[PDB]
């Protein structure tokens, strides 16, 4: 029975649970990598080694946080648990293929940990640029194991995207139009379209890198008439959509959390929220070369990418203002989830605005490949994507488990993490403006004060992560069973109880025209 | 249940497929770096076993058990369209590589396309024949589809046999052209773009031909009705995709790139 | 170079870096104002027991929410693109210098007249002279004439590097098989430092750039002495 | 109809294949191989191939594919 | 002659083809002059420009390949 | 299959001390792994 | 050939509680056991190969 | 020199571009050799080939247009 | 449905037009007219035009369209 249920699952809830467990474990690996980074940077001079072991750690940190923590939690975990419940569907369209999306991830992760154990690791950056990632400067198996890790993660997500799009289009109640689905459902549909279009281009690019490394192709090798810059275009054609894939499900969760803890039946400006997410998804495909402002492209190309990138602020601002307008007049419940969501709105806005600074190619000359970029993306990832994950986790934990968290412990957790992430990343703006480069194991002495404070921040965040484990233990240890949940009339995922039965919507919902 | 959707029996094939992916990738690593094909041959074997049993079970669920209601069939239609879109974007990456290299040939090539020392195939010889073969196979598969909708078992089988024969002819012609080609995958970015783009296309022709052969044997076994035959529709869509990719390769690499 | 507890950009050494400081000031005012307004509005939405929970009409307010950001973006883009096209303007350099990135050092080529080339390596920490800067000094500095338009061409003989000098507003990637151009003009004599700005392996942290800006007559004599 | 698509299969599509088969047939037969020149952008070897002696491409044809050192 | 002037054919950051074109032009000119028994001095401009712009290693490799018979550009 | 709180998970919550051991091993192994990988790289 | 689909419909609808991957009978169990044995054994071999490749 | 040899660049019945290219090449060369004060004897091959192939009225019209400043080819 | 096509009209199509209108209205300035050169392949006159003095094109713009003899 255990094998049938947990290795042979065709159940969206159990598969969601497997993704959440996987993502939680991946988060601990990513946190340990982040602490090794900050342990090295927290004092001038070399602690670990030369830049190779340091950049193996940096590279692994990014791949783990992105591919093994954020995507599996948001899409595999919250998506599998919530999407079918929010549309009244009895499962996913392809419930057996769903299981293979999950089981491809442990092998993908094993290939990444193999990459770090063999030879000297893949010290490439998560971008894996050639020629450093090629067979001369990174001879041996490490980069090939990294490429194969990404192939398995990519197939996982492509099949997951096919599953989500089909489920959301095809398995709603017949009276329910797309304009009567909850915003989280829209956020997953749009994320899935981005995955479907972007990951195959990554797959093509890393396959070319594999053949350059092993079959004597020269896509990226000037000796054969190749171009390292071609790899960058193919990578970033995926990579910019990838960051929208990381945030969009977060935007969907924030819309549900702000609505719920405002005591509202509905988010402000539903159709504007739908418009905003589709506009962000679309614009996310036409901006990739803002990652390449220093490579030597033509001025008119730089002018276009500056302008197109800045345009994303308009739909994004509609979402931020619509969240504020959802709070407006609310009966505010100061739940731990609400605290995560309010932290998100502010800290995501700050990171989005430093992105607008970077979109300016003239200023990006000085900021590119500095800690200013690192500050930007950690505000949107470590304070945006992560805050949406923590808000959704504490909000929906009672649905998934049938047990309550200790709200006082959860508020303590939030307070510690808020201090730690801000202490970690705020000073990195100063390091960037003053010229500290990325991917350095060591820095000139002038940069010591801000690196010291940043590292102290990272230790506060570690304390928060350890406390979160304890808080989940205390909930399962105490077994406070859920009795009543407010606002079920506008939150269908709660209406089958906590936890919902294995099979829900065996008899579908009745919705007339 | 009082909905029309398919609750699938708990299945081992997702796990066996995921492990086959680990064995194929760790196997390619072992082949490229440790001079051994053992893991790779285990992974290919487990991958083929997994595909066989998974798709066998889909036939059991549909033809034998009746789980493919119109709602389920509509889901599968969306699934196959979305899969084809993902494969189009995969080929787009290779076309991008090709245009990037060919539109701005570097000094190492002689600053020209084709590069100095490359003698392209004549696009009017076997590549034109290959074009006529895949276009003809798009006509014969359409005949097969109409025969099936009109309830004509013999003409469906004849038209599908012709379609498969043409797919095999294309594959044998391409194999011969590979052997005869005076340039190789190691002949710079010309050989790189030529063999990786046409090689992934050739793989898709083999996959599509295999799918058509599965449809041929299912038809021989009377699985398809005149109205319910999604496996055949999916194979035909995939086959048209393979045709269209070829036409883009022919115009881009063989003709405009010569 | 950067100094302890530095908050902003290195002081500008070139007119374009000056332009970038004023453009950053303009942009940062906007970033501050928008961040502050969002924080304030959050605090305003959360500090009343008064409620209004019935459906609210969105279209009027969405006009403000789209038009005002669109105007702000134009007010950033106009000076942004003025600077982008100012750096791209034709200038007429007096001198061309090439730099080639390597694992892990820079070579420099001054071949307008004579075959002058040399390698520039970090001074190891154990060999620093009193008062010298850890990880920033090199054995052979890039001597250049002050107050003159210089064409710098950048490439690599191995992996990617990137040639940066923050106080002049410079960062040009070093790509094998590619010759990237930028212009350098120092308003002042002195020593101007930068660091490799593309991950390039084991000693990425340890291949810095030191420009030495002196009068033309001194540059000419140094050039002759380096042959 | 099926009748129309069969008419197109036998009346247009297969005749086209037969004509192009004739055309390829007529222009077949080995054309002379070009002088070998050891161009540095061709016969790339950055890593030995994982089969044979490491120096032969997968569908190596001795008649028309020289090694880095020239024809066999 | 101080350095290579701005060339409207090559106005962008990527100056690769500017180096290449001047190297080709010098060697084509030198071949055309040495053939008639004319004067390579007429080719000097192309020589100064390619020497200014071209990395030493590119010139050295291209010279080696012209001597080997493996230079892929038309001279 | 078992339904309800504590039954829709692949781990037991029947004993909070056994659960603490399992959670310790689970999250502790993930957090430890990078330290042991760095040790492994340094010891070559 | 003859249409034997009805005979397969009877076999695969038999109320015997078998999951669809085993409902064909004893051959299904054999092919499942071969598949899972090659998968789990190959996975253990892939881990041995990592152990080996992790050291010079 | 008897007449213009076969030129693999222009192997077809339409010889328009052969005449045009050799006229341009002559005048580009003559301008290069005059620019350094080189010697125009170097340009002789091009002159013999265009004189052989080009209609007198084409040569005469092109000459008049170079003198007028209206010749549309780059010399 | 109509609702979806209206959503695309106002949310994608007309915003695109507005953005292109803004772009055009930024590069609307008059460019410096090029030196007149009496090229024989331009300002063709094989027969007088059937309007005006026979020597002016239908949408003749004095600022940018020279006659065969040059700018007015
Ligand atoms: C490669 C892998 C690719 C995956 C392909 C997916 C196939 C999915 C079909 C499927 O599983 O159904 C089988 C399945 C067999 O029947 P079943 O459900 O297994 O049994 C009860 C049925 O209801 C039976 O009802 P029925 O109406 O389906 O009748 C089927 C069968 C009933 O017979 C039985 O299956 C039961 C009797 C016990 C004998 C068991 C022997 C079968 C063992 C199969 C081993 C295959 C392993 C593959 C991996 C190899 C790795 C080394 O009756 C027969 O007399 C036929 C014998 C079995 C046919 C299948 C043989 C497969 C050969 C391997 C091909 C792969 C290569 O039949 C179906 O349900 C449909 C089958 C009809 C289509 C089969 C077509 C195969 C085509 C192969 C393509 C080769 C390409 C060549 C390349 C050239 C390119 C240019
Ligand atoms: C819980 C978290 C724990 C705390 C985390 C770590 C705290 C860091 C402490 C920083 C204090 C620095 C210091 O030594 O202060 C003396 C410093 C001495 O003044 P100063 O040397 O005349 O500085 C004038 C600069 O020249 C002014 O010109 P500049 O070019 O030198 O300055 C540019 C620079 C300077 O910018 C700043 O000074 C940052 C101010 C911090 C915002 C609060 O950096 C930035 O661009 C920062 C980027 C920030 C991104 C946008 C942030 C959104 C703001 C959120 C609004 C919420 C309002 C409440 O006093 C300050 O300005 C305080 C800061
Ligand atoms: C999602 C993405 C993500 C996240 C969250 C983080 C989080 C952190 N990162 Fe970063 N990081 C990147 C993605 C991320 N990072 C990327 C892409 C790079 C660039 C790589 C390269 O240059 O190639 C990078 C680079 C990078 C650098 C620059 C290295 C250099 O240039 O040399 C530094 C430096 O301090 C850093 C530190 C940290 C720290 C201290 C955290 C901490 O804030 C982490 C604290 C811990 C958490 C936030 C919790 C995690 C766990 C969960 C959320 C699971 C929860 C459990 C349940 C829900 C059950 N990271
Ligand atoms: C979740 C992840 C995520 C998200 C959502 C974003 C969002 C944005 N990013 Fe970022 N980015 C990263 C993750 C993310 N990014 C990562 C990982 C990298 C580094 C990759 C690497 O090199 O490893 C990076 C790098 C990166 C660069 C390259 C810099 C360089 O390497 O030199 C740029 C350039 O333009 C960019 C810009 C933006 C912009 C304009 C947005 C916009 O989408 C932000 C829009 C939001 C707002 C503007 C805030 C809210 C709006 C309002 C309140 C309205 C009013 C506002 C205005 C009028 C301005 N980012
Ligand atoms: C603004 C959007 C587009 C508007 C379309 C055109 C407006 C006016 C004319 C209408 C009819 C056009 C159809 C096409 C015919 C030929 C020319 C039209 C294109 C045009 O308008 O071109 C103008 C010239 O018109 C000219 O000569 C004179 C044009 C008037 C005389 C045309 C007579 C020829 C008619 C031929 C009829 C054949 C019909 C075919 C039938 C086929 C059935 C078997 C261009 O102006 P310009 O000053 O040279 O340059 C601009 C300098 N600043
Ligand atoms: C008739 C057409 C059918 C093709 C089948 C032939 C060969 C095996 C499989 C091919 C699969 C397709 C593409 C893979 C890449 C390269 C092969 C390209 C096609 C080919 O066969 O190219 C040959 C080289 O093969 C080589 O290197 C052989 C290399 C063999 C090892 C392949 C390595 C596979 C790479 C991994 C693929 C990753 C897939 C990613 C999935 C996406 C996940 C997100 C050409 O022969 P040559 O002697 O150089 O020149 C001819 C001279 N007379
Ligand atoms: C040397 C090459 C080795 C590489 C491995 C791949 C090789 C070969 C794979 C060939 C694909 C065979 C697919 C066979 C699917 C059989 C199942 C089937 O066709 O199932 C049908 C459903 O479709 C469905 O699931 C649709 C199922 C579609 C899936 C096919 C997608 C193509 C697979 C691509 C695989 C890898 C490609 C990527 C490479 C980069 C069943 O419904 P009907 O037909 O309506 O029947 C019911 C009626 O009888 C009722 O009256
Ligand atoms: C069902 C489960 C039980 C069965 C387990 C499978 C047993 C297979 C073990 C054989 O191992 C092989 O040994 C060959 C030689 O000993 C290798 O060829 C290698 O060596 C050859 C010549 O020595 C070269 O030509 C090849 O290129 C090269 O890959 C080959 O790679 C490798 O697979
Ligand atoms: C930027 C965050 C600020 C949020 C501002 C949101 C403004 C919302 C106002 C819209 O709600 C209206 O309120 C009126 C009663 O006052 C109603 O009568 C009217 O029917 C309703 O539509
Ligand atoms: C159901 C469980 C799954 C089955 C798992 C089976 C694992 C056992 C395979 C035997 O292992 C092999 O040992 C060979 C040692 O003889 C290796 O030969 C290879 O390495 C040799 C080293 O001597 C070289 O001669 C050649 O590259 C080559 O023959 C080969 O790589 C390796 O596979
Ligand atoms: C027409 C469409 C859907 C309306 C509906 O069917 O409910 C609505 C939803 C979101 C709207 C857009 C968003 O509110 C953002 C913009 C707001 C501006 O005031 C008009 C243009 C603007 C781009 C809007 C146009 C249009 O009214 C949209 C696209
Ligand atoms: C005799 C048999 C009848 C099938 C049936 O109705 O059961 C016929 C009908 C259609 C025939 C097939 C088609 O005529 C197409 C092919 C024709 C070739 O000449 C033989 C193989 C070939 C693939 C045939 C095999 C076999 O004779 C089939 C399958
Ligand atoms: Cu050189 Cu980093
Ligand atoms: O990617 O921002
Ligand atoms: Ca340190
Ligand atoms: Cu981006």
């Amino acid at each position: 029975m255990f094998i049938n249920r947990w290795l042979f699952s065709t159940n969206h809830k159990d598969i969601g649970t497997l993704y959440l467990l996987f993502g939680a474990w991946a988060g601990m690996v990513g946190t340990a990598l982040s602490l090794l980074i900050r342990a090295e940077l927290g004092q001038p001079g070399t602690l670990l080694g030369d830049d190779q072991i340091y950049n193996v750690v940096v590279t692994a940190h990014a791949f783990v946080m992105i591919f093994f923590m954020v995507m599996p939690i948001m899409i595999g975990g919250f998506g599998n648990w919530l999407v079918p419940l929010m549309i009244g569907a009895p499962d996913m369209a392809f419930p057996r293929m769903n299981n293979m999306s999950f089981w491809l991830l442990p092998p993908s992760f094993l290939l990444l940990l193999a990459s770090s154990m063999v030879e000297a690791g893949a010290g490439t950056g998560w971008t894996v640029y050639p020629p450093l990632a090629g067979n001369l400067a990174h001879a041996g198996a490490s980069v090939d194991l990294t490429i194969f890790s990404l192939h398995l993660a990519g197939v996982s997500s492509i099949l997951g995207a096919i599953n989500f799009i089909t489920t959301i289009i095809n398995m709603k109640p017949p009276a329910m139009s797309q304009y009567q689905t909850p915003l989280f459902v829209w956020s997953v549909m749009i994320t899935a379209v981005l995955l479907l279009l972007s990951l195959p281009v990554l797959a093509a690019g890393i396959t070319m890198l594999l053949t350059d490394r092993n079959l004597n192709t020269t896509f990226f090798d000037p000796a054969g008439g190749g171009d390292p810059i071609l790899y960058q275009h193919l990578f970033w054609f995926f990579g910019h959509p990838e960051v929208y894939i990381l945030i969009l499900p977060g935007f969907g969760m924030i819309s549900h959390i702000v609505t719920y803890y405002s005591g509202k039946k509905e988010p402000f400006g539903y159709m504007g929220m739908v418009w905003a997410m589709m506009s962000i998804g679309f614009l996310g495909f036409i901006v990739w070369a803002h990652h390449m402002f220093t490579v030597g492209m033509d001025v008119d190309t730089r002018a276009y990418f500056t302008s197109a990138t800045m345009i994303i602020a308009i739909p994004t601002g509609v979402k931020v203002f619509s969240w504020l307008a959802t709070l407006h007049g609310g009966n505010i419940k100061w739940s731990p989830a609400m605290m995560w969501a309010l932290g998100f709105i502010f800290l995501f806005t700050v990171g989005g605005l430093t992105g607008i600074v970077l979109a300016n190619s003239s200023l990006d000359i000085v900021l590119h490949d500095t800690y200013y970029v690192v500050a930007h993306f950690h505000y949107v990832l470590s304070m945006g994507a992560v805050f949406a994950i923590m808000g959704g986790f504490v909000h929906w934990f009672p649905l998934f488990s049938g047990y309550t968290l200790n709200d006082t412990w959860a508020k303590i957790h939030f307070a510690i993490m808020f201090v730690g992430v801000n202490m970690t990343f705020f000073p990195q703006h100063f390091l960037g403006l003053s010229g500290m480069p990325r991917r350095y194991s060591d820095y000139p002495d002038a940069y010591t004060m801000w690196n010291t404070i940043s590292s102290m921040g990272s230790f506060i965040s570690l304390t928060a992560v350890m406390l979160m484990v304890f808080i989940i233990w205390e909930a399962f240890a105490s077994k406070r069973e859920v009795l009543t949940v407010d606002l079920t009339t506008t939150n269908l995922e709660w209406l089958n109880g906590c936890p919902p039965p294995y099979h829900t919507f065996e008899e579908p919902t009745y919705v007339n025209l | 249940q009082t909905h029309a959707y398919h609750m699938v029996n708990p299945s081992p094939w997702p796990l066996t497929g995921a492990l086959s992916a680990l064995l194929m990738t760790s196997g390619l690593t072992m082949w490229f770096h440790f001079n051994s094909m053992t893991l790779l041959m285990i992974g290919l074997t487990t991958n083929m076993l997994t595909m066989y049993q998974w798709w066998r079970d889909v036939i059991r669920e549909s033809t034998f058990q009746g789980h493919h209601t119109p709602a389920v069939q509509k889901g599968l239609r969306y699934g196959m369209i979305l899969f084809i879109i993902s494969e189009v974007l995969f080929f787009t990456g290779f076309f991008w590589a090709f245009y990037h290299s060919s539109l701005a040939p570097t000094p190492e090539l002689g600053g020209c396309w084709p590069p100095t020392g490359i003698h392209p195939l004549n696009p009017l010889e076997v590549p034109l024949l290959n074009t006529s073969v895949l276009l003809a196979s798009g006509v014969s598969i359409t005949w097969a589809h109409h025969s099936l909708m009109e309830g004509d078992r013999k003409h469906m089988l004849q038209a599908l046999f012709i379609t498969i024969t043409l797919g095999v002819y294309f594959t044998l012609l391409q194999a011969s052209e590979y052997y005869e080609a005076p340039f190789t995958i190691s002949d710079g970015v010309y050989g790189s773009t030529f063999f990786v783009a046409t090689g992934f296309h050739g793989l898709h022709v083999i996959i599509g031909s295999t799918f058509l052969i599965v449809c041929f044997f299912r038809q021989l076994k009377f699985h398809f009705t005149s109205n319910h035959h999604f496996g055949f529709e999916a194979a035909a869509w995939y086959w048209h995709f393979v045709d269209v990719v070829w036409l883009f390769l022919y115009v881009s690499i063989y003709w405009w790139g010569s | 170079m950067a100094y302890p507890m530095q908050l902003g950009f290195q002081d500008a050494t070139s007119p374009i870096m000056e332009e970038l400081l004023h453009f950053h000031d303009h942009t940062l005012m906007i970033v501050f104002l928008i961040s502050s307004l969002v924080l304030y509005i959050i605090s305003l939405m959360l500090t009343t027991k008064l409620t209004h929970t019935s459906t609210m009409d969105a279209q009027e307010v969405e006009t403000i929410w789209t038009i005002l950001p669109a105007i702000i973006l134009i007010l950033i883009a106009l000076p942004s693109l003025r600077i982008l096209y100012m750096m791209d303007e034709i200038n007429n350099p007096s001198l061309t210098v090439k730099t080639m990135g390597h694992q892990w050092y820079w070579s420099y080529e001054y071949t307008d007249y004579e075959d002058l080339s040399f390698d520039s390596y970090m001074i190891p920490t154990s060999e620093l002279k009193p008062g010298e800067l850890r990880l920033l000094e090199v054995d052979n500095r890039v001597v250049l004439p002050m107050e003159m338009t210089i064409r710098m061409l950048v490439s690599s003989e191995d992996v990617l590097h990137s040639w940066a000098v923050p106080s002049l507003g410079l960062k040009t990637d070093a790509i094998p098989g590619r010759l990237n151009q930028t212009t350098l003009m120092s308003s002042r004599p002195g020593l101007y430092y930068g660091q490799c700005s593309e991950i390039c392996g084991s000693n990425h942290s340890f291949m810095p750039i030191v420009l030495e800006l002196v009068p033309l007559k001194y540059f000419e004599k140094w050039s002759a002495s380096m042959l | 109809g099926a009748r129309t698509w069969r008419f197109l299969t036998f009346g247009l599509a297969l005749p086209s294949v037969a004509l192009c088969t004739l055309n390829s047939w007529l222009h077949s037969g080995h054309r002379e191989r070009p002088a070998f020149i050891p161009y540095h952008h061709l016969r790339i070897r950055t890593k030995p191939f994982s089969w044979g002696d490491g120096n032969h491409t997968f569908f190596h044809n001795p008649r028309v594919n020289p090694l880095p050192t020239g024809y066999e | 002659y101080q350095t290579a002037p701005f060339d409207s054919r090559f106005p962008n950051q990527n100056q690769t083809r500017n180096c290449w074109q001047n190297y080709l032009d010098f060697h084509r000119c030198e071949k055309a002059m040495t053939a008639k028994g004319g004067d390579v001095s007429v080719c000097e401009w192309y020589r100064r420009v390619y020497k200014s712009l071209c990395p030493i290693s590119w010139v050295s490799t291209w010279d080696d390949r012209r001597a080997e018979g493996t230079f892929p550009g038309k001279i | 299959y078992e339904e309800g709180p504590g039954k829709n998970i692949p781990f037991s919550v029947e004993n909070k001390w056994r659960l603490l051991a399992m959670m310790t091993l689970f999250f502790g192994s993930g957090f430890a792994a990078p330290f042991f990988i760095v040790r492994h790289q340094l010891l070559k | 050939f003859e249409n034997r689909v009805a005979e397969k419909q009877k076999l695969f609808q038999e109320d015997n509680g078998l999951p669809v991957h085993l409902k064909g009978g004893a051959t299904d169990n054999i092919l499942y056991r071969v598949t899972m044995t090659l998968c789990l054994g190959g996975t253990l071999y892939s881990l041995y190969c990592l152990g080996w490749a992790s050291f010079p």
